[PDB]
């Protein structure tokens, strides 16, 4: 198919893997533990 | 040409003659990756009202996604250490889930329907299973290729057409998602192209020309389902594959 | 705002990154091999024209 | 031999039995598959070559045996030479009670009753 | 845990078939 | 270009056959729906959205074979 | 042109094979309806609208086939 | 002439769909038999549904049959 | 003419594929008949005319293909 | 006639596909036969004439395809 | 020399009908195994009719084989 | 040059028959899902991931055939 | 000549389609075998030779399919 | 270049074999769903058999896809 | 030899049609395997090697079919 075979392969793959490493570091260090802080806080007020 | 919606156009531009710096430059694909990153950033940064415990109505969505992917990867790899592979099993979800809702917006563009990126991501996850399996379990990694207690005179056949299914796994996982997103978008654009030329003939067709419009509305209702289900099926197969690679059956 | 937590993301995910570099390199060579075919040797937005050479144009 | 009420036990050799099982009517025969089924509140019949004799019943259990003996057990039970106005006047009081745990028992009466009407 | 010809029980047998079809 | 346009019509004819999959498919889903309601009439509002979901997901595979015929007729 | 037209007749012939899916399928739906009434007769009024719904939705994928057949006849 | 020959070829092709009716009518009558044999008291209720299913599956076959006749004559 | 007669013979060969529908269907009818007699022995006289009717109707739906092939051979 | 004699043999090759209907159907008939006799042995002499009838009619439906293929030869 | 080509083509086509017999032998012996495993004592009663239908359903595919052999030389 | 595009479109038409192997696939999976939920109402939250898994992991084999069709049509 | 040498190879390509009959037949035989052994364990010594007997001539029908391909592939 | 066009017909026809693969994965997971729903305590016992049977059935559908890729690219 | 070289590839395409029977067959074998172990958990060690036996014995047909495909493609 003509449209998914251009010269832009390295473009696609470069910004894609930059976004993957970005979201991986970003999710893992920032955004998943900001939910888990809510979890441990709710359970800590629940246990008291 | 109903497939012109996937054209990649360069916007901001950069070139040289010393070094090929044309790899990185802001492009339609690249701009929609920036948009995906800013949406995923927006779903967690300004969602949380002033770091409140109670977790306002927006945060219930990103609560439920978290919980339905924790309770999914606990029921697949489920061993001594399942949580060490949980950020990857979540960030493989959210990219595909957001990049298949952004693509539903009418004048927009499917990141997921580029086979060269998704097949590359699938081959990355497959080699990262084989290397991890070899590192963790030595030469006995190949014990994955014999199923169970089997009769020995038919074991090498059941090894050959087990390994063939083992490296079909490299491209199948990506090409499933690519085929679903590409076929859905091409279906919607072709039916829109047919109902447009249906409604430009004689004025009796704009009367009772509501039923093909309703059929296109029904297909758009179907297309969110076929877009979210694939985002879930990616994250269930690359949990099962880490079960096979980490734990030998 | 957000407190960064030092999660281990390198002593867990190294073969994914090694595989990423390998697929990056292999797709680089695949792109260079595909950018010189008969169909795509006269598409003017390829990075050949930005450095030196011009128009083989014998097919 | 094998077909018993607690107060009165009935039958003994059989060529065809018809029963009102848990899921729809069934018919045991000369050699049949070993089975247990809840017996719904409905008619039954015995056979001895070409002999027609139908009973009603309350419900219970049937059990086809590997040794081939069929055992049928119910509580209360001749056909129309047993059970119209006796049914009618009772059906009245039945439906009445339903509109009332207590009225739930009357629900049981409507289905059991409605069935008997057909005989 | 196979037993071929009452010998030492072989490891998993999977590498030898791949080695046989590799040299072809 | 008469040969390729004659081949377009034959290709649109061949790409009609895949609809029989959906034609048997929707039916197997609704047949299981009927045989599930008859075994248990209380589970209707739990089971019937899954039947609608299976209807949609098989009708998608039907339309994926219809769209190839619509390409080969006109596009 | 005869070569295009004859192939259009052939494609119209080929297309109608997919209607056997609907022909088997409508009957599978009604057969499950019959086997469902025979287990519980008090559920017929509930189940029969979904049986005729399954008839309609399975006739749909046969009439798409028939639509492609007529578009390879009169267009 | 090639077109009249292609008419007869396509008329031959379009009768394949009649096997759909030829199998499906039997599935309906089979469920009919297995319903009457399980419950004889529901026969008069069930039998018009079997007649209706026969008629509708006959119509689905007859669509292929009339496309075959249109390729024959019209 | 020769090319036309050749195509008539090809189509007459094609047309008898649909007879397998009747060949399988008469069997499903008689097989359910056998299972119904073996399930309930007393219902034979009630059930048997429905099976005869089903044989006749399914044989006619098969015979439609046979008479189309007869039309291709002679008419 | 060269092409016509070729098409005769092509059509005679095509015409034998319909025998699979009988080849499966005789098995469905005798399968329900075996299942019914094994379920209840006493009904065997009642049921077995219906099985012979089913074999006869299904073999007749196969014989239709066979005689069509013979008409092309 | 084209009848020699289309002759071998149609003789190749005539082998498709053997799948009916290949599945039919299986349905017959499947019912046999089900009946024996459900009722062990009925083996000698059930067996000869199963062999009968086995041979006849084999003969049905052997019709396809004999039309193939009749096409191959003749 | 017309022959290449002609056989290209014919092969792209042929390579959509495999979707009838996916419509029936999704059908049988959701049919077993319905029959499994109906006969045990407390198994839904255990059987539903296996349902979605079997659904898409069976379609994939029809979507491979559709990608062969797309590489024929447009490549 | 090339016209019959092509037809040899095409007929050999045709004649392997009948192998699906054996490929499903061995499955139905061993499927009922597995159902019987799992239903009644102690009947295995009687049941298993019947399954081998069915497999033998079902695979022989597969070889009957395959031998015409061998006959037409080499003359 | 008749061969360059006729390899595309072969790549189209050789993709039909996935019809069996899709129905196959369906029948495997259908039996898995029925087996879990009848016996709720068998999932962790019999689920690797289901994944095994799926892997075997796909690979034996995948033969057709690799033959299609050899015809289309070799 | 362009005609014979094209018929090589056409025959290699039409050869693997019958290979879908193995894909259905492995599934029917393992389907009865799951269905049998679901009734009796304690019959696994007898039935499972019998299941892989039926697997390979049904696999042999599809492998012979693929073998004839490679013979037509490579000689």
């Amino acid at each position: 198919m003509p449209q998914l075979v251009p010269f832009y392969f390295m473009n696609q793959l470069t910004y894609g893997f930059l976004l993957m490493i970005t979201l991986l570091i970003l999710f893992s260090q920032f955004f998943l533990p900001m939910i888990l802080r809510l979890y441990v806080s709710r359970l800590f007020i629940s246990k008291l | 040409s109903p497939l012109d919606q996937f054209e990649i156009r360069t916007l901001f531009g950069l070139q040289s003659s010393f070094i090929d710096l044309s790899c990185l430059n802001l492009t339609t694909f690249s701009l929609y990756t920036i948009i995906v990153l800013l949406v995923i950033t927006s779903l967690y940064t300004l969602t949380n009202n002033n770091n409140k415990i109670i977790g306002s109505r927006w945060l219930i969505s990103q609560e439920a996604i978290y919980d339905t992917i924790m309770n999914m990867t606990k029921g697949q790899i489920g061993g001594k250490n399942w949580g060490l592979y949980f950020p990857m099993i979540f960030t493989l979800f959210m990219f595909i889930f957001i990049a298949n809702l952004i693509s539903m917006i009418p004048y927009s563009f499917a990141l997921s329907a580029h086979l060269v990126f998704i097949i590359s991501l699938s081959i990355v996850i497959w080699l990262g299973n084989t290397i991890l399996g070899l590192y963790k379990h030595g030469w006995v990694f190949f014990s994955l290729f014999v199923p169970a207690g089997t009769p020995l005179p038919l074991v090498p056949l059941l090894v050959i057409i087990e390994t063939l299914s083992y490296f079909a796994r490299a491209i199948s996982l990506g090409l499933r998602l690519g085929s679903n997103i590409l076929a859905g978008h091409l279906l919607m654009v072709i039916l829109a192209g047919l109902t447009f030329n249906f409604m430009l003939i004689n004025l009796f067709t704009l009367v009772f020309g509501f039923v093909p419009l309703a059929m296109i509305l029904a297909i758009m209702m179907l297309e969110f389902a076929i877009g979210i289900i694939q985002g879930y099926v990616w994250a269930i197969l690359t949990a099962s594959y880490l079960k096979d690679a980490v734990y030998l059956h | 705002m957000l407190k960064r937590f030092p999660t281990p993301i390198l002593k867990v995910y190294w073969p994914f990154f090694v595989a990423g570099a390998a697929v990056y390199y292999g797709m680089s060579k695949a792109a260079d091999l595909s950018s010189n075919t008969k169909e795509f040797i006269n598409d003017p937005r390829n990075p050949r024209f930005a450095k030196g050479g011009k128009f083989v144009e014998v097919d | 031999l094998q077909f018993a009420l607690p107060h009165e036990t009935l039958y003994s050799e059989v060529t065809q039995v018809n029963l009102p099982a848990k899921s729809g009517r069934i018919g045991v025969l000369a050699n049949h598959v070993p089975t247990v089924e809840q017996l719904l509140p409905g008619v039954v019949e015995v056979m001895e070559g070409s002999n027609s004799k139908k009973f009603f019943i309350s419900g219970g259990f049937a059990t086809v045996q590997p040794d081939s003996q069929l055992c049928v057990t119910a509580i209360e039970a001749p056909l129309e030479s047993f059970s119209e106005n006796i049914k009618n006047l009772l059906a009245e009081a039945k439906k009445n009670v339903s509109s009332s745990r207590e009225a739930a028992e009357a629900a049981i009466q409507v289905e059991v009753l409605e069935n008997l009407q057909s005989v | 845990y196979h037993f071929m010809g009452k010998a030492i029980p072989p490891h998993q047998l999977a590498i030898g078939t791949l080695g046989l079809l590799g040299l072809l | 270009m008469q040969l390729v346009l004659a081949a377009k019509y034959i290709g649109a004819g061949i790409s009609t056959i895949g609809l029989l999959g959906a034609g048997i498919g929707i039916a197997i889903v609704f047949a299981a729906l009927i045989n599930g309601v008859s075994r248990n009439p209380s589970i209707k509002d739990t089971v019937f959205p899954m039947a609608i979901l299976g209807f949609a997901l098989s009708e998608a595979t039907g339309l994926f074979c219809l769209m190839v015929s619509f390409l080969l007729l006109f596009g």
